[PDB]
């Protein structure tokens, strides 16, 4: 019941708010974006959190500093909305995959938080 | 391990092992047993030879080297001496 | 455990190493071999303390810790002559000169 | 620019393990070459950090910017090993040669306007003034690189 934001309409990043953010603004390219998120693969069990880090997560958007399904994304979010993301290996670390965590052709799920995001 | 010795110029003798002496390319040379060094003085002598000490200890070591710790009131002439010894 | 050392008499200063393990008596065939006297001939302190030739360098209170090759340890050394056994004396080395003005 | 980081894309675990006495400063060459300072590391400090495959490092003396070794050489880039186990970068202390040493002791005793005031052979004045520099360090090793063809 998601939203495909892919410019292919592949499917290859369904989003769905949760939590509606505020302010009309969104991140644009190069800004510097601040978020919480707790991250985990399709069909498992352990999760990854800033939470845990006692850090949020800070990237620059729109600069491939992230996997490309974070900056189609969070490019869409508004401050302090929360959103789920479910993503194809395409989108992500594709074939080769990322160990050790990442497997080959793993289909990632992501709850962002977008805190803050300034111009660079 | 054979040995040479080096007096101060204020004429303390030291012993080392001749290996950790040629540390020095200035004695490397000089050894072409015994060296008189007449313008360096032990508290200064004494310091190059534990540097040898260092040196030849810990080189090869491949994990941890600790500091080769200079007093100031020493740096000085050590820099003096280690520019005269080549080492 | 390996321990660095200065043994030092009067003028002379000899720079050595060897292990904890190691005895007072192994120490003195050392010096033995350089200064050319008996084992029988010398005696060995730790400061001021006589050092008994079946201890270890370990029992006797030197550790690679406090005698490092940047930094050894100093053991004094006395000789016999005639009869009789000389004090411990070992020259000091000369003082520093002052600290230039820039550098204190 | 030879010495540079690829964008490889590739994350790398690296354990920065500080075996030295000074604070280190890790230097990251980007992908012009430039250098750039990243936090640094307390003596005896250990850090899981996120860099990529070949991604170039170099490792200073926070404050003296002496140059420092990590595993007995000068640069680190981390290669990936298959089943993603960390890649250890082991920083410390080079023997320094005693000149050296007491060229840095100096250094840290005398301010740079007074060295022209101590007594020494003008030779030790102008060693003295020619402080470890990364921009030297780096146009060496370029050649090094460059001469194993």
């Amino acid at each position: 019941q998601g939203e495909d934001i892919t410019s292919k309409k592949d499917r290859g990043v369904l989003k769905i708010v949760k939590r509606v953010g505020n302010g009309e603004e969104t991140p644009m390219i190069g800004d510097k974006v601040y978020v919480h998120y707790k991250g985990k693969l399709s069909n498992g069990k352990k999760f990854d959190s800033s939470h845990d880090r006692n850090e949020p997560f800070v990237f620059s958007l729109g600069k491939g500093q992230v996997i490309k399904a974070w900056d189609i994304g969070v490019a869409t979010m508004k401050k302090g909305e929360i959103a789920h993301l479910l993503i194809k290996p395409e989108y992500a670390y594709g074939s080769a995959g990322s160990l050790p965590k990442i497997p080959s052709n793993a289909t990632l799920f992501f709850e962002i938080e977008l805190l803050d995001f300034k111009g660079e | 391990m054979m040995y040479v010795k080096l007096i101060s110029s204020d004429g303390h003798e030291f012993i080392v092992k001749r290996e950790h002496a040629l540390t020095s390319g200035t004695i490397k040379a000089m050894l072409s047993n015994e060296v008189n060094f007449r313008e360096i003085p032990s508290h200064v002598l004494s310091k190059v030879c534990m540097y040898f000490t260092y040196k030849v200890r810990y080189t090869n070591s491949s994990t941890e080297i600790p500091e080769f710790p200079i007093a100031p009131e020493i740096a000085l002439e050590l820099l003096m001496a280690a520019n005269f010894l080549d080492c | 455990m390996d321990v660095f050392l200065m043994i030092r008499r009067h003028k002379t200063t000899i720079f050595t190493d060897a292990k904890e393990s190691s005895t007072v008596f192994e120490l003195k065939r050392i010096v033995e071999g350089i200064l050319k006297r008996p084992p029988d001939e010398q005696r060995l302190y730790k400061d001021d303390q006589l050092l008994d030739d079946g201890k270890t360098l370990g029992e006797c209170g030197f550790t690679s810790q406090t005698a490092r090759p940047q930094a050894p340890a100093t053991v004094g050394l006395a000789f016999r002559a005639d009869d009789t056994f000389e004090a411990l004396c070992i020259e000091p080395f000369s003082s520093p000169p002052e600290l230039p003005d820039v550098m204190k | 620019p030879v010495l540079r980081s690829v964008n490889s894309r590739e994350p790398s675990q690296v354990i920065f393990c500080n075996r030295s006495p000074r604070v280190v400063l890790p230097v990251w060459l980007n992908f012009d070459g430039e250098p750039q300072p990243y936090p640094t590391l307390p003596p005896g400090t250990g850090r899981r950090i996120h860099s990529y495959r070949g991604h170039l490092w170099l490792f200073r003396d926070a404050g003296t910017h002496d140059g420092l070794l990590v595993n007995q050489t000068e640069l680190f880039v981390p290669s990936l090993n298959v089943d993603g186990q960390p890649i250890f970068a082991n920083i410390t202390l080079p023997v320094y040669t005693l000149k050296e040493r007491c060229l840095q002791v100096v250094r840290s005793l005398v301010k740079p306007e007074n060295y022209r005031r101590l007594d020494i052979v003008r030779s030790l004045y102008e060693d003295l003034e020619d402080h470890p520099n990364v921009q030297k360090d780096l146009e060496r090793l370029t050649q090094e690189r460059i001469a194993h063809q």
